């Protein structure tokens, strides 16, 4: 599949 | 007012070569500390982080932090008009919504002198933590570039296995499958041909070569590149920029 | 009968390199005085003038004037089959509607021997008056080629400013605008890298890079190129051909 | 249970460069005697013959003669992933319907290691007889490639005339016609030479010849072998390991 | 707003 | 015109 680096960081 | 005189023009061109292919628009954060930029791709899967220390440049003068929004495609087009030996001076005022670029020639026959429109940008700065990585690999940038480019002809996706001994890049196609295996460098060599692996735990992750091949556009910046990995956390591809700083690419894995 | 033996084969190939990309069909005027050709583009905005003196060639023999109509793409295709070292001999009879080309090698072990069909053409010869020009610039052909090519990436059009001091090539895009400024050079080592400006009055005119970039196709004919300009009258771009003559390109400005 | 270790990786890459443009699939016949491959084009007008002697390789070990069918486009793609100085080792099992390829570097601290799926192919192997040829021409492969390429811009077809003195390549277009004449030369990569039993003039589709010349990175020279109403042979020598021969039928209208 | 060189020469 | 090299070899 593959997700967003949105999910892995944020702020 | 802000102004930075970069002697090694090329350094700049080679950077926009790396970026424009991955990100169209991006916000340049300018500081007395230097030029820092961070932006995700079109699709929010890869992220790019740029750091040029003010030490890096011959002149450097910035009074207030600037937030310059730039169409990097626009700007690449401009830098393409700069000779590799060119001295590239950059200049912006505060209320200025244009960035001036000035290219002086080797032994100064000629002086190009562009001026680029900016844009306003929303930029949710993502907190990237400093973190130890299960595996860090230092290897020829050229070899890495070459590997990601070859396997793209086998499959969509690369699997990176890593241990003490070595690192394996693999893909599966309709046509077959390929395993490219590199070993930590014995005769622990003259280092721009050499491979080294700091290894806390073995690691095996899966990434879209599609993106990696936008990253390798930075290989003209450094002989080596360093891959940093931990399970269920993004890959970091770090291209050193010639004492001025670095360009880091970040990519999510799969499922 | 007509026949011209050119030692420097290349010289001829390099000519059709310049033309075929700008004009498809064209009428070659052959004289005891030599080879003269004049033709506008598809669109009647640019005009090309060729002058090769008969003195230039090793043989040259033409009894009656010929008016040979040629698909230059057809003819370029033929000249592409000629080695750069090749001796090119040309030959036609009067009522002959085919033109023979013979390529001898310096090998003298190879001898190519083509023959090209002609066409009938309507050809309004334009009277170009020989003109004093407000500004005439002599500069590297390479640099000129390079400038017109780079600015094409900023905008549609180049503005050429000219003074005593120097000559400035500018374009405006959506993205921004660029000024490339070259200065007259002192204590001229040579001419090959050097810029010189005869100037009656300062001049600033505006031309479509579209066309200029079809002109620069002639840069393999000459290290330098000479730009000749007057207010509301066409630009002349003159590429010298190695003592045999010259290749002049003419372009209308904008209003 | 088979494995062949080829020192000069490039030699292999350069082969698939030659073939893939002319023939998509083909069956690789491997023997204790070496690697032999034969296939016609899409349209059954040209035929290609490969011969690589086992002598040619550093290792060579073949227990069962294998008949490996491969999409050469598939296989080109794989060989593109091999450095020119790469050592290419090949490996197949008996009941194996995949061929393994292993690329060792001059590094000897990179080793690529691919594996390619096969296909089943019927291919009626044609008996090629050994033949004396009215005319055999030896000339630079580069010059030949260059001639076939230029004349393709004049016409469809090349006429090759051959006499004691020299060999003449001609084509007629809508645009015109060209005659390129080469002569036997002084001192023999550089030179043109003509064994000539009787003069010959034959006509061939440049379309095909230009698929053959894709092999010119295999040899400085190429040898053309001709007799009336029997195919042309274009022979590219492979560096002592063997040869790559291309065969083409002639023409003649009414 | 570019002209034709027929206007600028002729004959 | 042009023939097939099927014709010129076979088996």
């Amino acid at each position: 599949s593959m997700r967003k680096i949105c999910t892995y960081f944020h702020r | 007012m802000f102004e930075a005189r970069l002697v090694q023009g090329s350094i700049l061109k080679k950077v926009l070569e790396a970026l424009k292919d991955l990100i169209n628009e991006a916000c340049w954060d300018i500081s007395s500390s230097g030029v820092n930029l961070q932006s995700m791709d079109s699709s929010h899967v890869s992220l790019v982080q740029l750091t040029l220390r003010s030490e890096g440049f011959d002149t450097y003068r910035c009074d207030r932090n600037l937030a310059m929004g730039v169409n990097l495609t626009s700007m690449s087009k401009i830098l393409k008009c700069a000779g590799n030996e060119d001295i590239i001076t950059l200049r912006a005022e505060d209320n200025a919504d244009t960035l001036a670029l000035v290219f002086e020639a080797p032994n100064q026959e000629k002086v190009s002198d562009y001026e680029m429109k900016l844009m306003d940008l929303d930029v949710e700065q993502l907190g990237i933590p400093e973190q130890e990585y299960s595996c860090v690999v230092k290897m020829p940038s050229g070899e890495f570039a070459r590997i990601c480019r070859d396997l793209s002809h086998i499959g969509d996706a690369v699997v990176i296995s890593c241990a003490k001994d070595g690192v394996k890049f693999s893909a599966s196609g309709e046509l077959g499958n390929g395993n490219i295996k590199l070993s930590q460098t014995s005769n622990v060599d003259k280092e721009e041909e050499a491979v080294t692996i700091e290894m806390n735990e073995p690691v095996q992750l899966t990434f879209a070569l599609r993106y990696l091949n936008f990253f390798t556009k930075a290989t003209p910046l450094s002989s080596t590149v360093t891959l940093s990995m931990s399970a269920d956390v993004p890959l970091v591809v770090e291209y050193k920029i010639a004492d001025m700083g670095h360009l880091k690419y970040y990519l999510a894995p799969k499922i």
